């Protein structure tokens, strides 16, 4: 009976947690190929408890959303980071001015795909509505950190996902 | 400025004192040498010790570039026939600033800088 | 297909976390030489949630700075540490005056970059406006904390970065 | 350009973590033989934000300081802590007594030095002023403690170091 | 200059962690060889902050003393655990009863030494006065703990120690 | 005087912390044979502290438990569970 | 000066790492005659360091012993092998009972000899005291181990030697 | 050329790896001829990392000392081996005894020596000073150990040597 | 005695508790390869800032009979060119 684990996977394979790609319009094509990491959405819908007596039953509250957090890989002219912080320019401007858009201006849609074993196929793929970057990660500059590529993480707000 | 009225590399007091400092330095490392002989060693060590020496002087900013010249191009047997050792340190001492000249232009209303000097 | 990472360094490579120095007009050439690390600081405006029937969307808040903390190394003489305490006692009087000066006199500006593998040149540069140093680190010395050279931290305020 | 780290040790070397003494006039001179470890104190003056529209500029507050802690080795004849306590105890007296002097009969002052490595040199001194032991730690005995010498961490308020 | 540490050591040797002993009159001998370890007491003398200006001075506040924790080894028949509890039993009766005696009663005197590297020698002894155990610590059975000795822990109120 | 240490066990050995049974009568035999793990109980009388000047003096205060958690072998088909 | 080596052997010869025997009390005289190979105790006392300045210096730390293993020759009817499991099972019980002895009762006196190369003659005697035995070394039976006679390896604890 | 060798024995030989002598004054003339092998110590200071951009500089560490293990030949009644740890016992009583003495009694000062391919001279000589013996190896004695002389390895602490 | 005299100045042998300033104590080396005619060097790497971390230990016994003595030493370097 252990072929019987073939049921988990009629679909060709399990899915893989590192075959995706991020797609933000605002930022051109070579933003997919610098996004390092990020999380398939939550979907939070928390639970509310009805009193009877002595025991609760629970019935189904009002559904919110957490912020998604990316990782980036920056390269050598930070053609990622100035661009991040001159859209994040628009929510609340940066330096010495007092100004900030409508939310008309500065939100923006992304993508989330995850493609097949087959690199051609995609088989899930995710809109993120009104994404804008509420935090863009410090990068921890150091003599002694040798040997990586620099990342930062950046938090984007969500309205929703579909 | 030093007491000279003919013109002179050693005019300013800081390039005298530098040159003060480095013959009283390598005119030490050099006594090691005496009564050696005028072999491919001792000059390889002279010169080996004397850049090491310089090196430091053009880290910490004394001299923008040195160069020590210490072989068969200058020590032919004409030299050690004599009993006599030779070496050329050729050394470009640093500039300083002497004199400031700070321009105020008193523009007007209008004529704006992105004309006039454009950011 | 896996040569598409290229896209991610058009601009020649990836940018090194340890390429960087600091420049802080007030104390000369040599602390930039002494500076062993620096995060190049974060840019956080916190979200504001608008409700809608039993739905929230987001909108930008206000703009908000941390703190940026340095590392520095220390010479046998102290010519960092006397110098960051002698303009911390300007913000108010070490030892038993009650005294300190005005912000126009003890703020200052600073400049942080990074340089490309090619160790010419510059190919990103923030300035930060109007450090001072809130808090000067202890130097935890120690008859048992043998073969390490001396290094404390130092926390500056800042008022934004361009 | 390797060679410019030179002229982060203009002075001759870094400043070693080690090479430091500790001198309490009060306690004689084996004392300072005697200290394991202090930290060089901190300087701490804390931030006060002040709003305009909505951003936030900082200036300087209010001069603090933290306690002070050291670590002693203690000698068979407990001539180190025995003292320490005997000091305390004019604080506020231990045992059954009711009493403790004037502030001008248990405050003390203290030195920190650190030395050049030629062991001859002073290069940094710190006077701390008033120090009294505001807590002496325990010595944690226990039969499977086998192979180290005893050692208490004991913590001096402080009321300003120059 | 080394041999300077020798200092740090006039009386003969540095003190042990290891070389001490507990003797509680009320429990007989046996007890002085059952007890594990036992932190040498901690003094506390918490400090007062008195305001001048915008700086802030110490001031000696009011001594207080924490608990203290020993930890015994258990024999076969539990002479130790079965009057520990019948001790504490006379400051609130275990079982079924609402009882318990006066303080003179249930309050008694114990002592703390530590010997020098000759064992004939006593070289610090500390009284404790008015022991009671306001804890008397589980024992962890349990099948898989094999290869160990039976230790529990035990927690004493003090009034003050000299 | 190493020796000495033999007054720490005249009872003939020190207690061994596995060398344990619990048996709950409401459970039957079998129970005891499953029950792997048990806190030989704690006893608690919380200090309450006398303020005198400024020095504080402790007193006796009112004798509390905590709860008893054991660990259990769970068997084929739940007897215990 | 080649005849100094004399000095050497005073006494009349080297030792020699053969003229030795075991003898065990609880055993009977016939265990001296199967004993093959056993280790004089090593004596251990692990040095402590105590560090000043940036040099350390060593102390004299606290005595430990390692487990002391013996050799054996095994007779046809294996009155050794027997005897030696049956003393273990004093130390906990061997098969399906769950039982062992106080320490009193299983621990043993063990003597090491070794003779001068006049047979007669004790020139060495060390006491051990408190054996019993750890681990009783298996024997490694087999069709191709031809020509060799049984031996096992049995590993003692020690409490001290003298 | 090949006579240039000569140069590197003007000093009329190489060095010999075994015209060496040991001597220790607490034990008399005896064990310099009873003293098999010991290596002349190892000098060791190790080095410190400063790194800079991406390169790393050494710098000179905290000089530190190895132990320092001799060999012995062991006389037919043992004058060296009873001698070695009737010193050790200073340290900490070998047997029933909870007792050692200060480091002034039980530190002693020894000497090696090589000398010249001429017997009479003595031409290196180095004091090791505060030997005291942490570990007096076993004798591995086996009745199949034959045609061999009894040696043991012993290891010694030393706070430095010049 | 001369590399020990050299390691002495990075941080003192005996009873001093002292070190020269990194410039002092730090030297230049070089390492040749000649052709297989005497005369001539074909490879030549000079090694910048030299300093001995380590002088080995000389192994003496008087069972190591016919050898020259020899030890091993540990220099640490910041580059070579």
């Amino acid at each position: 009976e252990l072929t019987d684990i073939t049921r988990a996977f009629e679909s060709g394979d399990f899915a893989r947690p590192n075959l995706f790609e991020v797609e933000i319009p605002y930022l051109g094509r070579n933003f997919s190929f610098k996004c390092k990491a990020a999380p398939m959405p939550a979907g939070i819908v928390e639970k509310v408890p009805v009193g009877y007596m002595n025991r609760k039953i629970n019935v189904a509250g009002d559904r919110t959303y957490d912020d998604w957090t990316v990782t980036i890989y920056n390269d050598d002219k930070h053609e990622v980071r100035k661009a991040i912080i001159a859209w994040q320019a628009q929510a609340h401007a940066q330096g010495n001015d007092i100004s900030g858009m409508t939310p008309a201006d500065y939100k923006k849609v992304a993508t989330v795909r995850q493609f097949s074993r087959d690199g051609k196929t995609i088989t899930n793929e995710h809109t993120i509505t009104g994404l804008w970057p509420t935090n863009v990660g410090e990068v921890q500059m150091d003599w002694d950190s040798n040997n990586e590529v620099e990342t930062f993480e950046t938090t984007f707000a969500i309205d929703w996902w579909e | 400025k030093t007491a000279t009225t003919v013109p002179t590399p050693f005019d300013r007091i800081n390039v005298r004192r530098l040159f003060n400092m480095l013959k009283n330095n390598i005119g030490d490392s050099s006594k090691w040498q005496l009564f050696e002989l005028n072999d491919n060693f001792t000059r390889s060590s002279f010169r080996m010790e004397t850049s090491q020496y310089l090196a430091g002087i053009k880290a910490l900013g004394g001299v923008y570039d040195f160069r020590v010249v210490c072989d068969t191009t200058n020590n032919t047997p004409a030299v050690i026939d004599r009993n006599e050792f030779v070496a050329s340190f050729y050394i470009k001492p640093a500039r300083s600033i002497n004199y400031i000249t700070l321009n105020f232009v008193a523009t007007a209303t209008g004529a704006d800088f992105d004309e006039l000097i454009g950011p």
